[PDB]
């Protein structure tokens, strides 16, 4: 009440924007803040003297310059590139026949948060993570189980180890914020799409030499391995290609799965058609099996885009009703596209 | 085409072009024209012309309805008559018709109160049972009973897209949004159509809804037409209420049929196959008698604990361990252990007598009053352990059988629930008239009134509780009176669809805030919950009252209101300051499966410094799930390692391991801040199989 009258004329009139840096164990805190200037501060209030900890940023007064609170500030590119949020509306129930391989992952993305009580029940201890691969070039279909498992605690997807190879290291070091950022959102969930460390070979802008980005991959594990670190950020890992990976990354984890796509048979195929073809109306002699009952070694990206060269023509006509007599003939372009393209 | 050649064809007024024109218009009127109809300004100086001017009422019915009206544009089709599964179809019935006789059912629905719209209405109705798809249709023509001769016109073949879908979301949303009275419609007449169809359980949730008693002779000639059985017994016995198994047990008293309703539906075959399957199917073991039940000693702590080990239903174990433990024991805790024996075994009739038969008429007033308390934990068909109890509970002031009044007439609360027991409530008017400076001699008198009195046909006024306000405003002592005794009051307001008992008891009730803390608990109580908002912001308004009590009930109302559009009862409750509103959340929370968005709620509510809100926490805290479950336990060891906190403690660990039944016995739970004579009724909130 009257302290808030009593010690803005200390605060008064206005304060600065300092950068915490290191303490005298008395609790005086040197810091190192544009330019260069110190301070020492024991203050009473709105401290947690503790946590406030080097290396962050203070308030500074003007006379003299004494620290009187302090922020959390991002924004920054730490905190953006993981959110936000999203939980995209599809679901685990949009892809059929693969059951067996999401009912194995089904323990895996219930058992950490709900569920819990038969791991610890049991008290073996599997919170192992998981590891995914698949041809040819799959991980979207895991996505649409990745798109499944917002339904439960807080996700991050990445995309390759590029933000360490845009320059010369830099270190893991952004994979470390990433890494221990999710332990700041723990319990949370990170995936990194398709690992192409060294499956594939030349970089962007400048990098070298191989050991650097052989080891921003080593201590990526090392770090993930770890010294010693509970926190989960269950991590989801997956490369299309089993080869290029060191295989060392299996043991400490995920060791106890990584996850076979098995490609499209049949009636998988007729079990995933009808799913996109349910909105866009067929004609009458449009028939689901006949042509995918033909076509062979298809993709569950292109069976549901074979859909996309009908919606030209009769949207070109800005018609509601796709037409086999086209979704046949057009086909051929999809079918153009796998042959020729 | 270009407009050149049919766009001055407006222009003559001579009756062969348009004659011609409009059946020239009604083929391209199935894209209604080439465009967006700018036709209109030109074609609006014809209104004042009038042979097949009906033909010109669709024209203009036609353009009007193409650009923009609210009234005048089904002016033409109520003049028109409509006259002389289709593209054309889908666009003059589907989107004209339907959203032009929806406005015209709007604006004639807010206006007038014709036949008119009733044909129509009829028209459109059958139209849409030609297009087949429901569910927009529906909710259209539901704000026009109506929609009676709708369902019962519509329910030839469609089974469950009409009652899944259309049963579901205007049962959801009429429950939800719809005020009260058109909710009537929709039990009655899907009580027509289910009653055409199979599948019961939907007759018996419209059970849940109307509380009739028609419904289950008829539910019981068809649900013996269709010979599971004793399963159907069993959530017959949980979604039934008070009412409905005694003026079952008596009309089926009369008939029965086979006897095997007799057997099932009144009590007794709910709870035989359960206890030995739940002795067969699970396997218990020991270290939490040893250990839950190791967590030391204290006499309350202890004592807590033998009512945490009594509440483990791996057998009646924790029942025959030994003696000494109740020697130990002490008043009050010894009426909770005494009608612990009773809590260990809610069932084995026969078992009951012989093993609360050494407790009973013992040396000590509590384990014989706690013992009776017991017999009528144990069973609610039994009535035959009324008389050894009922025989001697005068006292006339303070003597040994009005705490026998208490566990027997508690128990026999717990009993029975007939048309209106009476006998038992003239046995209540020397308990009232008795009026021991005992708390819950009208406590239990009030709960257990309210008991015989939930599900009363909208309540009712009568002598008994008008007769507990007199003798209530009689005697201003003792406040916890002037909290529990209109508990049972709004128990016995309990049953209402309609009742203006809140308005008769605001007119004989109201004074200083003892009985308008009455007034707020006969408002809590007789608006259960609906479409009813105009409450919620006089809840906003009255939650500002200085009065901090009736704060607390009336807040308190929220789990009861929303409780089933449950996504809007997180509040900013716990933004608040008026601690004991912090509380009301903490009630709010509950016993369901409790999603994070609640144990995030925990994550503040298990942090907090004064003992009975601390003391509140694990209660709904553990009732909300019944490591994981007892990872905040030991959060609470880590909170504490007072005495308040460690009994709290204790409550969480039995609580880790609308239907009125589990309505009441927590809202009598809501004054715990007190003395542990208050905690030995504490084991009275049976509201668990």
């Amino acid at each position: 009440e009257e302290e808030r009258s009593k010690v803005d004329d200390l605060r008064g009139t206005p304060m600065s924007v300092g950068t915490l840096e290191e303490i005298i164990d008395d609790n005086h805190a040197i810091v190192s803040t544009s330019v260069g200037s110190e301070h020492y501060v024991s203050i009473l209030s709105f401290v947690d003297k503790d946590l406030l900890e080097p290396g962050c940023s203070v308030l500074l007064n003007h006379k003299v310059h004494a620290v009187i609170g302090v922020l959390m500030d991002d924004t920054d590119p730490l905190v953006t590139v993981m959110k936000v949020e999203k939980a995209p509306q599809e679901t685990y129930a949009d892809i059929g026949g693969l059951d067996n391989q999401i009912q194995e992952i089904k323990e895996s993305v219930e058992l950490p948060l709900t569920h819990p009580e038969y791991y610890e029940e049991m008290g073996i201890k599997p919170p192992k993570g998981v590891i995914l691969y698949g041809p040819p070039g799959t991980g979207k279909t895991l996505l649409a189980k990745a798109v499944a498992n917002q339904t439960s605690a807080t996700f991050l997807r990445v995309v390759g180890s590029e933000l360490i190879q845009k320059y010369l290291g830099d270190g893991p070091k952004l994979v470390r914020e990433l890494f221990r950022v999710a332990e700041e959102h723990a319990p949370s969930i990170v995936f990194i799409d398709e690992i192409d460390a060294i499956g594939t070979k030349r970089y962007d802008s400048n990098s070298g030499g191989e050991r650097e980005i052989q080891r921003t991959m080593l201590e990526l594990l090392n770090q993930l391995d770890g010294f010693d670190s509970r926190g989960d950020v269950k991590v989801i890992m997956a490369t299309n290609r089993i080869e290029t990976l060191d295989p060392a990354l299996i043991r400490p984890g995920r060791i106890d799965r990584k996850i076979e796509f098995p490609l499209p048979d049949e009636k998988t195929k007729k079990r995933i058609f009808q799913i996109h073809t349910s909105r866009m109306t067929l004609a009458d002699d449009v028939t689901l099996d006949d042509l995918i009952m033909a076509k062979d070694d298809l993709s569950g990206a292109d069976i549901k885009a074979i859909c996309t060269e009908a919606g030209l023509m009769a949207l070109r006509e800005r018609r509601m009703k796709v037409t086999n007599e086209d979704f046949k003939k057009s086909k051929e372009n999809v079918l153009y596209k796998k042959q020729e393209g | 085409r270009d407009k050149a050649p049919v766009q001055p064809q407006q222009s003559p007024a001579a009756a062969p072009g348009g004659t011609d024109e409009k059946p020239s218009g009604k083929e391209r009127r199935d894209a209604g024209d080439k465009d967006k109809e700018q036709e209109l300004s030109e074609e609006d100086k014809q209104l004042q012309d009038e042979l097949y001017r009906p033909a010109l009422e669709e024209l203009r019915r036609q353009i009007r309805s193409s650009t923009t009206s609210m009234t005048s544009v089904p002016k033409p089709l109520k003049f028109l008559r409509p006259h002389y599964n289709k593209r054309f179809a889908a666009d003059i019935i589907s989107v004209l018709a339907m959203t032009m006789s929806g406005e015209r059912e709007c604006l004639k629905y807010r206006l007038v109160g014709a036949g008119e719209v009733a044909k129509e209405w009829q028209e459109l109705d059958d139209a849409e049972k030609v297009q087949r798809e429901p569910l927009l249709t529906l909710v259209k023509e539901i704000v026009p009973l109506l929609m009676e001769i709708e369902q019962v016109d519509m329910l030839e073949k469609d089974i469950d897209e009409n009652a899944y879908a259309k049963v579901c979301l205007y049962l959801t949303s009429c429950v939800n949004y719809v005020p009260e009275p058109e909710n009537s419609a929709l039990l009655r007449c899907a009580l027509g159509v289910f009653r055409k169809f199979s599948r019961f359980p939907e007759a018996l949730r419209l059970a849940l809804m109307l509380n009739d008693m028609e419904l289950v002779e008829d539910i019981f000639t068809s649900c013996k037409d269709v010979v599971m059985l004793g399963r159907h017994g069993v959530f017959l016995e949980l979604s039934e209420d008070v009412e409905e198994y005694e003026d079952l047990t008596e009309i089926m008293s009369n008939v029965q049929l086979n006897s095997n309703f007799l057997a099932l539906a009144r009590e007794l075959d709910i709870m035989e196959p359960k206890v030995p399957d739940d002795i067969y199917k699970t396997h218990l073991e020991n270290n939490r008698f040893g250990g839950s039940g190791s967590q030391v000693d204290s006499a309350r702590m202890n004592l807590a604990s033998s009512f945490v080990n009594g509440f483990v239903n791996q057998d009646k174990l924790l029942t025959d361990d030994g003696n000494k433990w109740l020697y130990k024991n002490k008043d009050h805790g010894m009426l909770s252990a005494a009608a612990s024996l009773g809590m260990i075994l809610l069932w084995d009739v026969d078992g009951g007598l012989t093993q609360i038969d050494k407790y009973l008429y013992s040396s000590e007033d509590y384990i014989k009053s706690g013992a009776l308390l017991a017999c009528g934990i144990v069973n609610s068909g039994v009535r035959n352990e009324c008389d050894p109890a009922l025989a001697l509970l005068s006292d006339y002031v303070l003597h040994n059988s009005n705490t026998m009044r208490l566990g027997s007439i508690f128990g026999l609360g717990l009993a029975y629930a007939g048309s209106n027991r009476e006998d038992v409530l003239t046995l209540l008017l020397p308990v009232m008239g008795d009026s021991k400076s005992s708390m819950e001699v009208a406590g239990v008198t009030a709960l257990a009134c309210g008991m015989i009195a939930v599900g009363s046909c909208n309540g009712d006024v009568t002598s008994t509780i008008l007769q507990t306000i007199m003798e209530k405003s009689e005697t201003e002592l003792k406040d916890t009176y002037a909290r529990w005794l209109p508990l049972g009051l709004g128990l016995n307001h309990l049953g209402k669809g309609e009742a203006i008992e809140a308005i008769l008891a605001a007119l004989e009730v109201v004074s200083e805030p003892f009985r308008s803390f009455a007034n707020t608990l006969v408002d809590v109580c007789a608006y259960a919950g609906s479409g009813n908002v105009l409450k919620v912001q006089q809840l906003l308004h009255i939650c500002s009252e200085h009065f901090d009590s009736k704060e607390k009930e009336e807040d308190k109302d929220k789990k009861e209101k929303k409780d089933k559009d449950k996504k809007e009862a997180p509040a900013d409750m716990g933004a608040h300051q008026g601690v004991a509103v912090l509380g009301i959340a903490l009630i709010a929370m509950g016993e369901e499966i409790g999603a994070e968005m609640a144990l995030r709620t925990f994550g503040h509510l298990l942090r907090y410094g004064e003992p009975t809100l601390r003391r509140a926490v694990p209660l709904a805290l553990a009732l909300i799930s019944v490591s994981h479950d007892a990872d905040p336990e030991v959060s609470y060891n880590s909170i504490f390692a007072a005495r308040l906190a460690a009994m709290l403690r204790q409550l969480a660990q039995y609580h880790a391991k609308k239907g009125t039944l589990t309505l009441c016995p927590y809202h009598s739970d809501r004054q715990l801040m007190s003395q542990v004579a208050v905690a030995g009724l504490l084991t009275v909130l049976v509201s668990f199989l």
